[PDB]
């Protein structure tokens, strides 16, 4: 067997399943040899008979039986993929010519789900043999693999090469339940936005494991729909420009050189940087007011101040020490590193706001951890254990890490304070991300999408990317949440407006309710 | 962006 992929519940994810397939014999030279016919006698009374299971037109199967003298016949995509109880039920009417082969596929109990993490295995005609594609399929092709127990290596994961045979199961840090919510969540927000890209994980706050992760567009891994259009793994291979997010780690920057002092009035409005009027989202600015206010507010004048105060190339190693611009040695393949842009003023500047720097959204939960464990960032890890099932042998258990330590405890209570404002605050532009019963907090993340290949930023109505980095309960979280939206092609207005809290608060309010997280007011 | 309402 291949091995199974299990979540943390022990709940299977792929498994291998005995399935059947439909030949017919239909050539008179079968029964040249003996008594009972051994190829199709009655056309007509078979072709009926078997109208009763699948892709029943009599006529249809009629043609199929009827053509050319080939020996024996198959019925496309609808002649395979059968059930042990279609099978029996066939087997029963002993039709002359009639039999079902058996045949091994990978079966994918839950269809579209986690489709992107998970991955497909593709199947070699001839021999029947399943090869990981994408995701943990493919990475962990050689475990899984029951056959190839020649020297077993872990695809881009350089170690763990351990050298009748049943495979490896793999355990994943996924939990069904909260999956669900995501999955759900999700398809809302296709209804309604339609965006070209859209992905959202749920994180333990205090682990680094990965509860729930999905994107849009994703395929089918059962079907095989859609596989291969986007090829790429949003969470762990694909770079985004971040926007507002990233800002929260200007902050934590500053607060700790002591430059960020909330009650400090500073200049919002404009700032001309290399003949370019860098301005506030409201382009006119609010004239002086607070820093806390500004970054409530999401100021893009704020950071680009905080960033003169601090200094260029401290600013640097800042977001370098936050993990940025390197890969989170993370489990999955081909791990996207992304890139710090400091190439000029203008980067350097428009960096601290989240344009020209790329990052991976895991990246950013390595950062975003720092805040709720005392200025440590957690090694966001999804593969719980890889193990053989009959031996129990762990191959590889996974366990939380400490990634870096960039900043203080008391830097990351003062950086709290402000992403608690951000959404519960009197001015806030977020109260659209509050949640009923629930203390919640983060940041609000409107960037502007660059141009899929060469030129500048994407133009349009409203071409930006939305995301909020949210956690709860505040504090003293339970969870991280990050959602991202690139590009809605239906009512982009609401997008700008809303952001992707239309899925963030089911999410989020589904998630603490399942984990029994006490509640306030209804 | 930011905010926007």
């Amino acid at each position: 067997m291949r091995g199974k992929i299990y979540d943390r519940n022990g709940k299977v994810l792929a498994e291998d399943v005995e399935r059947y397939k439909l030949v017919a014999v239909i050539d008179k030279k079968a029964s040249a040899n003996s008594k009972k016919p051994r190829h199709v006698v009655d056309k007509k009374e078979t072709a009926k008979k078997l109208s009763t299971v699948i892709n029943m037109k009599p006529e249809e199967i009629e043609k199929r039986l009827s053509q050319k003298k080939a020996f024996q016949i198959e019925f496309g995509r609808k002649g395979t993929n059968l059930t042990y109880q279609d099978k029996l039920k066939i087997e029963k009417m002993n039709l002359p010519g009639i039999s079902l082969l058996p045949e091994t596929e990978r079966f994918y109990p839950n269809g579209n789900f986690a489709s992107h993490l998970i991955g497909r295995a593709q199947k070699n005609p001839d021999t029947g043999e399943l090869k990981g594609a994408l995701g943990v399929e493919k990475i962990f092709d050689s475990y899984l693999s029951g056959s190839k127990g020649s020297l077993r290596y872990i695809h881009d994961i350089w170690g763990y090469i351990a050298p009748p045979k049943r495979g490896d199961d793999v355990h994943l840090t996924i939990d069904s339940n909260i999956q669900v919510f995501v999955e759900e969540a999700l398809d809302g927000m296709v209804e309604r936005y339609q965006p070209k890209d859209l992905f959202a994980v749920v994180m333990d706050a205090k682990t680094g494991e990965i509860l729930a992760y999905s994107q849009r567009p994703t395929f089918n891994p059962e079907t095989g729909k859609d596989f291969g259009k986007k090829w790429a793994n949003d969470l762990y291979q694909n770079t985004y420009e971040p926007g507002s997010t990233f800002k929260s780690y200007g902050l934590a920057a500053a607060i700790q050189e002591g430059a960020f002092d909330p009650d400090k009035k500073y200049k919002s409005g404009h700032r001309d940087i290399m003949g370019s009027r860098i301005s506030d989202w409201n382009r006119v600015g609010w004239g002086e007011i607070p820093m806390s206010l500004g970054f409530t507010y999401s100021s893009n004048t704020l950071m680009m101040h905080l960033q003169d105060l601090v200094g260029a190339d401290k600013m640097k190693s800042w977001y370098e020490r936050f993990g940025f611009g390197k890969s989170t040695k993370g489990m999955f393949d081909g791990e996207a590193p992304g890139q710090i842009g400091w190439s000029n003023e203008l980067q350097q500047k428009t960096s601290s706001f989240g344009q020209s720097t790329t990052v991976t959204p895991v990246q950013m939960l390595q950062a975003q951890s720092a805040f709720f464990n005392d200025g440590n960032m957690l090694k966001p890890w999804f593969v719980n254990s890889v193990e053989n099932p009959v031996s129990k042998r762990q191959f590889y258990k996974g366990q939380k890490q400490i990634a870096g330590k960039p900043i203080t405890k008391d830097t990351a209570e003062k950086v709290e304070k402000q992403l608690d404002l951000v959404v519960n605050s009197k001015k806030s532009h977020a109260a659209n991300y509050r949640i009923d019963g629930y203390e919640v907090e983060g940041k609000t993340g409107t960037a502007q999408v660059a141009a899929p290949n060469g030129g500048g930023y994407v133009k349009g109505p409203n071409p930006y990317f939305v995301s909020f980095m949210g956690d709860a309960p505040k504090k003293n979280p339970k969870v991280i949440v990050y959602a991202g939206m690139s590009l809605a092609q239906k009512n982009d207005q609401e997008a700008y407006e809303l952001g992707v809290s239309k899925a963030f608060k089911p999410i989020m309010e589904n998630t603490l309710k399942y984990l029994n997280v006490g509640k306030s007011k209804d | 962006g930011g905010g926007g309402g």
